[PDB]
């Protein structure tokens, strides 16, 4: 064979392409997107690693776990199959091949026990998987003609199972209760009274009872769970909300970054005036967000192909690698 | 006398009147299905008035 | 050096509007905010015809929102691309119109139209020269109609030099919403003919046509209808916002079109609508474009194009196109169907090509046609008017605020000259 040298190369087009394994002590702590496989690499010095292939077609669906032992990956061509990697070996621990056309949104739930794979827009056979085995645990059928953009889970949980959220291509925003007890998922659409804004990433709160969905049209749409409605809306930067995660600090702050590369701290409970500090800046046009390791560093990833890592305490600038569209 | 805080200063756009500041910005609210619309202190009175 | 100053009235008008910027913003690269975003130079060349720029480099579009209802300014902002407009030209009222032609234009405008002319003229004082005025909003409510035509009268007599586009939707003949419709319209379009220069005729059941047959949309939303039309309202300022092999403004178009003042309504089709079951199949070309185009069912009107000559029409091409393949497509159609066609206006259809194809689509076209088959329209809605008044039904709300029975008299005195001025050339 012949020696590799650094491999570059990240998907802009999908959000949260480039995402950070919160567990650095391995030799991998970034992963990236690229067009048929992924790149796990190491942050600081570049001696990138393994590149997991195995997919037939074009990569168009990214997940890993909070506790960043496993990943998630689907593809979108015709023999079309969602798989899921670990970590510690390079080896495909799970594959799906169930949807037909493409996959749409692959999420895992708080906990690394549960996945959700809502895929597809023909025949639209929304799957709720486990990580103990690789055997369907629930059934839906979403709609069918519908896109959906992104899904995730909150962290409250009841009986050992987590409930999840989904964003379609349109305005509407489902809730979706799953449970152990016999696999049956109850679907609800929230109550948009006026907001009809497509929705670009959403993520649930610290409590759970609340969900923060940065939409295109650069604000945070909040959605109190219980009643199913829609609470408030917060402009925040002078672009459209990229990426969005929970602040580490314990509060109700929230970062989150805009179309102009500004990373962002949004409060839930905070006051209806609110006036937006850029709290530092990004050259390019952030579409992914995550938290490295315990040093407190932001790797951010944008639209034209740059990694940037940004630490806190203080706040300094450091790009990691570039590609080209 | 005794000295009292005037009770008019409570409003938050009022704290820097007379600067240009552009990124002050206004939020929203939606009320269970209803119209989504402007999260002021007052906003009625400045909205249809009164009466 | 052009520019065009956007007036939306009323819940049609708004929520046109609304999806109008929500389309023609994308295509110059905007975002919701305001921030420029856009892959392409040429996009930055021609803002000043839809937006104003301000300071940080937010772009502010050139719309002013009017409305009796408080409710529908609540619709715009937060909706998509909602943050955008100016909240200086929210102006609105607070009772509501409520379907009466009379409240629109006599009671609730006085308290209003000094209002929204106080936003109109801050806005044409800060252009440099004005091509025109564009207004969406409905012939068949009472907010869009009688204050939105008493925008236009007192409009055009402070610039009667600029043109003035109106996208106005109609009653409908098969299935309608509001009850006084024939009232609304029969008295909005009594004020359009002698003010709006040129006047654009929409109806929703010909849009239920469009999106059920050709786009073939199982359940087509309400906005769906809108995009159809933001499409058409993006297509007629092309040849403006960006570079062209033929260049054509407003004015090109308007003195081509219209051979004699009154003759200025309008009925219109959009060219590449295609199913996306079947977008992979369609090879867009010059001859698929203009098969489509003079489709009777592709028209966005009742009127079928079959019944009356086309007096004179009009193509505005968007993409990379051939003029010599563009020329002697509009001559065939021209030979092919000469009786469709007037035979005292020799080259009845003067074609634009212009370079810079709308997103998602490398080819496109929008049609205009100025036809005598529109009097079936005018028609319809003129006998469903003399029903009503000969026993005065629903009158005794609009002479309330002030009217007397002698303009609803005079509203079908120009009415009927109109159907029977468009019936004398179709013989
Ligand atoms: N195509 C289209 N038609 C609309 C829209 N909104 C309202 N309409 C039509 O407008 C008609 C009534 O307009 P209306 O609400 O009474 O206008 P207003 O009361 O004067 O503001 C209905 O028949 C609708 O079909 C829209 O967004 N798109």
């Amino acid at each position: 064979p012949l020696v590799l040298r650094h491999i570059a190369g990240l998907n802009g087009q999908m959000f949260g392409a480039m995402r950070s394994i919160p567990n650095s002590r391995g030799p991998y702590n970034i992963a990236q997107i690229s067009g048929v496989s992924v790149i796990l690499g190491n942050e600081n010095n570049l001696a990138p690693q393994f590149t997991l292939r195995g997919h037939d077609d074009v990569i168009t669906a990214f997940a890993m776990s909070h506790g960043g032992s496993m990943l998630a990956t689907g593809q979108k061509g015709s023999n079309s199959d969602v798989i899921v990697w670990d970590v510690a070996a390079c080896a495909p621990k799970y594959k799906f091949q169930e949807h037909d056309v493409e996959v749409a949104t692959v999420s895992f739930s708080a906990d690394d026990r549960l996945l959700l794979s809502a895929s597809c827009f023909t025949d639209a056979k929304l799957y709720v998987w486990d990580m103990a085995t690789g055997k369907i645990v629930a059934k839906h059928g979403l709609e069918p003609g519908k896109r959906i953009t992104c899904s995730a889970w909150s962290p409250a949980l009841a009986n050992g199972r987590a409930y999840t959220c989904a964003t379609a291509a349109g305005e509407e925003l489902a809730l979706w209760t799953v449970d152990p007890f016999t696999g049956m998922v109850s679907g609800q659409k929230v109550v948009l009274g006026t907001v009809r804004r497509e929705y670009t990433s959403l993520a649930f709160s610290a409590d759970g009872a609340w969900l923060y969905g940065g939409t295109t049209s650069a604000d945070v749409v909040t959605v109190n769970v219980q009643r199913a409605s829609v609470q408030m809306t917060h402009p925040v930067c002078s672009g459209g909300v990229g990426a969005l995660l929970l602040s580490p600090d314990g509060g109700g702050a929230c970062l989150v970054g805009g179309r102009d590369g500004s990373l962002s701290t949004f409060n839930a409970a905070g006051g209806a005036w609110r006036e937006l500090r850029p709290f530092a800046k990004v050259p390019g046009c952030v579409t992914s967000l995550s938290l490295s390791a315990d040093g407190g560093a932001f790797l951010v990833g944008t639209a034209q192909g740059g990694v940037y890592r940004l630490d806190r305490t203080s706040l300094q600038l450091h790009t990691i690698s570039q590609a080209q569209q | 006398r005794r000295q009292l805080h005037t009770p008019g200063d409570a409003d938050p756009a009022k704290e820097a009147l007379l600067t240009w500041k552009p990124e002050m910005r206004v939020g929203q609210f939606v009320k269970n299905g209803g119209l989504a619309q402007e999260n002021r202190v007052r906003g009625h009175t400045l909205r249809a008035t009164a009466g | 050096m052009r520019e065009i100053v956007h007036i939306q009235g009323g819940q049609c008008g708004n929520q046109i509007g609304a999806k109008f910027w929500e389309v023609v913003s994308d295509e110059h690269g905007i975002d919701p905010t305001g921030t420029y975003h856009g892959d392409s130079d040429l996009q930055l060349e021609r803002i000043n015809v839809y937006f104003n720029e301000a300071t940080g480099g937010r772009y502010v579009p050139r719309a002013i929102l009017m409305d009796l209802e408080p409710g529908t300014m609540d619709s715009v902002r937060s909706g998509p691309y909602g943050q955008i407009f100016r909240p200086d030209n929210f102006v609105f009222g607070q009772t509501g119109a409520g379907n009466n032609w009379a409240k629109g234009h006599y009671t609730e405008g006085a308290e209003l139209i000094d209002s929204v002319l106080d936003v109109v003229r801050k806005e044409a004082e800060s252009c440099d020269c004005l091509q025109g005025f564009q207004v969406c909003h409905s012939l068949g409510g009472g907010t869009g109609s009688g204050m939105g035509t008493l925008l236009i009268s007192k409009i055009r007599e402070e610039y009667p030099d600029r043109m003035m586009l109106t996208f106005s939707v109609v009653p409908s003949p098969k299935v309608s919403d509001t009850v006084v419709e024939p009232y609304n319209a029969t008295l909005s379009v009594h004020q359009l003919v002698e003010n709006a220069d040129e006047c654009m005729v929409l109806d929703n059941e010909a849009l239920y046509d469009i999106c059920f047959r050709t786009l073939k949309l199982t359940t087509p939303t309400f906005g769906d209808l809108n995009h159809l039309i933001s499409a058409v309202m993006s297509g007629i300022t092309c040849c403006l916002r960006f570079p062209g092999q033929l260049n054509a403004d407003l004015r090109k178009l308007a003195v081509n079109l219209i051979p004699f003042p009154r003759l200025h309504f309008f009925m219109v089709g959009f060219t590449p609508l295609t199913s996306r079951g079947s977008q992979q199949y369609r090879a867009l070309t010059v001859p698929e474009l203009t098969q489509q185009m003079w489709d009777a069912k592709n028209m966005m009107c009742a009127a079928d194009p079959r019944h009356g000559r086309y007096l004179t029409a009009s193509a505005l091409f968007r993409g990379r196109m051939s003029t010599k393949e563009v020329d002697e497509q509009m001559l065939n159609v021209q030979n092919k169907n000469s009786s469709y066609f007037v035979e005292w206006i020799p080259n009845n259809v003067k074609s634009s090509v212009c370079d810079i194809p709308p997103k998602g689509l490398k080819m496109s076209a929008t049609f205009i046609g100025n036809s005598t088959a529109i009097q079936e329209m005018f028609k319809r809605v003129s006998e469903q008017f003399t029903a009503m008044f000969r026993r005065k039904a629903f009158l005794h709300w609009y002479t309330g605020e002030g009217m007397d029975e002698m303009e609803f008299t005079e509203a079908e005195s120009n009415m009927n000259d109109l159907v029977s001025e468009y019936q004398q050339y179709q013989d």
